[PDB]
Formats: structure tokens, sequence, C-alpha cells
């Protein structure tokens, strides 16, 4: 239909630059207005602007402005945006808008010294001879996409928080399955930043 | 600059009862005999569907069980028949002044029957080349009370070792919390030491 | 063909004011028909009656993901606002000098 669709992942050293993007799939950027929000940790949002494609004109909240610059353009493509001289804060999700009278449809960035290291994902299991699940520890960028079999071992699934020793991380997840029969089983932990996808099965 | 207050930092509601937020503005946000306010709902790393409009709403065809309310820029909305797909910091917007921002939000919580306790302990996968051996993980699946402290009993005096610990926030589905804490050691007090405790209020 | 529809609408961006006369509103159809109609009239507070010309041939619209423009008359003093069936009542207010 209609899908505003913002780009991936990236990290930064401190005092850099970035250039997120949203691009739109069903209307013409110019149509409306854009917006470009903030969200981090627990915080809850914090506006940072807007963009009217057409004139290209432009009004963003007060202490965002040095930061950030939101730009789309009257061609072809996506609604961007870039920060600058960035901290340690400003390490957090953003997300761009459409709709003047709510947002109905809308569309991850690091602030960091050490680079991606895989993660380290060990299947944790015991038994007597039902209750498992499977560990993941010592990765750094913070996205880690954790399945248990394919999605065909869902509504039972328990994905706990990352955990940060620091400037590495530490999760486990289990998925409570007192389902019946072992048997094999598997642990799919996706990890984005150094591109890794790996697996293991159990016991 | 402008503002707006959502008073109820965080609240929690029965499962039939009903809900309700009220927020407020400065000194104004008043335009074109309407308020352009603006309600949504946000969860957890995902995307802030949106819900209403000017205090007079549809959107996204929510089935009607979360409705609007209110006018001058004293306001109060409301969420009747709540259920599990609920849990959520809704926040409070305004379109009418150009430093456009949102509110503080609030915090939903549900109330499960007093829930008891699972049975989730858990020892450290060995890699046939752990560099380690700190992995005594312990799960704790299902529960309905928010609240405190478990305990890493080494038996003897217990372990501060490693104190870290996991809200898995109450899942939709049918109204549940979870929690998942740990210990992190190295490989030296590991075989030395031979049975640990996981207390909240198990076994090697 | 002939439908006026049964739908709420909504403006995604300030109406502009081109001194040529002419206040452009732009509208986005809630609803479901598909190429049909804008209850679009003018008036003063009550439907007191017409006070306002609207300036667009005959303004339509063709799926849900795409904006409708509209450009419309207005003498001035104070006067207001509509579209909308009722359910759904578009009530803009409009000032002028």
């Amino acid at each position: 239909e209609v899908q505003l669709q913002q780009s991936g992942a990236e990290l930064v050293k401190p005092g850099a630059s970035v250039k997120l993007s949203c691009t739109a799939s069903g209307f013409n950027i110019k149509d409306t207005y854009m917006h470009w929000v903030k969200q981090r940790p627990e915080q809850g949002l914090e506006w940072i602007g807007r963009i009217d494609p057409a004139n290209g004109y432009s009004k963003y909240d007060p202490k965002f402005q040095g930061k950030a610059t939101i730009t789309a353009d009257t061609s072809s493509n996506a609604a961007y945006l870039q920060l600058s001289s960035l901290t340690s804060e400003d390490t957090a999700v953003y997300f761009c808008a459409r709709d003047y009278e709510g947002f109905a449809y809308w569309g991850l960035v690091t602030v960091s010294s050490a680079k991606t290291t895989p993660p380290s994902v060990y299947p944790l299991a015991p038994g007597a001879a039902v209750t498992l699940g499977c560990l993941v520890k010592g990765y750094f960028p913070e996205p880690v996409t954790l399945t248990w079999n394919s999605g065909s071992l869902s509504s039972g699934v328990h994905t706990f928080p990352a955990v940060l020793q620091s400037d590495l991380y530490t999760l486990s997840s289990s998925v409570t399955v007192t389902s019946s029969t072992w048997p094999t089983i598997t642990c799919n932990v996706a990890h984005p930043a150094s591109s890794t996808k790996v697996d293991k099965k159990i016991e | 600059d402008i503002v707006l207050t959502q008073s109820p930092a965080s609240l929690a509601v029965s499962l039939g009862q009903r809900a309700t937020i009220s927020c407020r503005a400065s000194e104004s946000v008043v335009r074109y005999g309407n308020s352009f306010m603006h309600w949504y709902q946000q969860k957890p790393g995902q995307p802030p569907k949106l819900l209403i409009y000017r205090a007079s709403s549809l959107e996204s065809g929510i089935p009607t069980r979360f409705s609007g309310s209110g006018s001058r820029t004293d306001f109060t909305l409301t969420i009747n028949p709540v259920e599990a797909d609920d849990v959520a910091t809704y926040y409070c917007q305004q379109t009418n002044v150009d430093p456009w921002a949102f509110g503080g939000g609030t915090k939903l919580e549900i109330k499960r029957a007093d829930a008891a306790p699972t049975v989730s302990i858990f020892p450290p996968s060995s890699e046939q080349l752990t560099s380690g051996g700190a992995s005594v993980v312990c799960f704790l699946n299902n529960f309905y009370p928010k609240d405190i402290n478990v305990k890493w009993k080494i038996d003897g005096s217990e372990r501060q070792n490693g104190v870290l610990n996991s809200w898995t926030d109450q899942d939709s589905k049918d109204s549940t919390y979870s929690m998942s804490s740990t210990l992190t050691l190295t490989k030296d007090e590991y075989e030395r030491h031979n049975s640990y405790t996981c207390e909240a209020t198990k076994s090697f | 063909s002939y439908s006026m529809c049964t739908g709420k609408f909504k403006v995604v961006k300030e109406i502009a004011e081109t001194q040529h006369g002419t206040i452009v509103i732009r509208v986005q159809y809630e609803g479901d028909g598909s190429p049909c109609k804008i209850p679009f009239e003018i008036m003063d507070l009550e439907k007191r009656h017409v006070l306002g010309r609207l300036i667009t041939v005959n303004p339509i619209v063709t799926e849900k993901d795409s904006p409708v423009n509209i450009e419309a008359e207005p003498p001035f003093g104070d006067s207001y606002i509509i579209i909308g069936v009722e359910p759904g009542q578009l009530k803009l207010n409009w000032f002028k000098k």
C-alpha cells in the first residue's frame, strides 16, 4: 500500500555524522508533511521537526537545530536527515511521519568507540535424563534479533532485555516449551551489525 | 514554548474497568475551532500506532474500544474496555503551535489474578571451549505482581558477584510478567563451588 | 459515478492564502467508495445559509493513499467552512482582513 520505510541501522564515532533515510512507497512525498521524532531507552518522545517537501521550508524544535537538518526533495526520492557533533544521549531511535492532523503512518543509531563483534550464543539446557532456553553474550552494536525455530515455535517465547557489562553486551531468551516431545530444536539468533546469523540445536 | 501535562505518570486498571487519562496544556492550544489534539499508542521496539485526532475520531479502524474527550486546552481521554494488547505508554500530542511536542505519556498495567511464579533454573551450557563458565542463568517465567528481589545463594553466604537482572513486561495474550537474573563470574571461581541457589520468595 | 462520499475528511496541510483571493484547503478521505464527491460547501455559523463560492470545477477523489486538493473563494469578514455528511463534521473557521 503506502509504505514509509527507514534504513536498517548505522553506527558512528563520537563527533561525526549519519544520514537516515525515510523512503515513502505509495504517496508522492510532496503531497504532505513529514516528521522526525526521537526516542531512547526509556525516554518518551521528543519532536525533532517537520518538513514540507513542496516548498522546502521546514521548522524544528529549538534546541535540536545545531544538531540535525531535515531534508527530502522536489524530485524522485525519499525524506532524509542528519545530526552533527553527536553526543552519547542522541544514541537512540528515530521515526518519520506524514499526516497533518495525526501521524497515521510512520517509519536505531548508536554513538560508539569499539566496533561490531559477533555475539556468542550457547544453547543452555538440562533436565534429569518441559523447561528450556538458550544464551547469547559478548556483542556490541545494540540489535540482536532472536528467533527460536522459524516462527512456528511461537506464543511461548520470552526474549529478555539486553544486559550491559561495559561496552560489550549479554542476553538470554527462554522459550519455555513444556511441550511434550523434545524429539530437534534450535536457536536462530541474529546480529545485524557484524552481520551474523547463527544457530545451535539442543541435547 | 508550549506545554502539556499527562498527569498519571503511570497507573494500572483491572480487566473490565474504565481507564482514563487527562492531558493539560500551558496557556493555549486552540486552532480553527477544533483542537488538533492527537492520541497514540506505543509498544517496546515497535511502531507507535496512532488512534485519535481533534477529540472526535477513528482512524485505522479501532473496533471502538478507545474514544476521545474535552476541548479548551484542559483535556481528558479514556479506554473503557481494557484488554491485553492494551499495555503501552499512550502519548499526548499537539499540532497547533509550531514547536510541536508530545508529552510525558503514561504506562499502563493490568490486573491478573494474583499469580504464583514458575520453575526455571539453568547451568552454563558447556562449550568444549568455554572461556569461563560463568553463566548461572535463573529463569522466572510467570507471575502478576510486578515486584521484587531475588537471591543467588551460593551455599554458605550468597554471591553479590555478577549481580544482574531483566524485566519482561506483561505480554498481551494472557497477561503475565517475567524475570531474568544471572550471575557472571570467571572460570576460576566456578570449579571451586558446588551448590548454587537462586532464591525468589533451584539446585546445583 | 454520481456519489457524494460518505467518508471522513481531514486537511493535511495548512490552508494557503494566495492573495489572488483563493484559500486552498487540501484534504484526504477516510472512507469506502472509489471515485466520489466532496460534500464541499461553505456556510456561516449554523448551516447559516451560504456565504461562499467554491472555485473547483467538480473536485473528486480516486484512492485512499493520496490527497485531494481544493481552492475556493471567500468574501470577507467572519465566516465558516465545512466538509462532510454529518458523521465526521468538518467545522473549520476562517477569518479575513
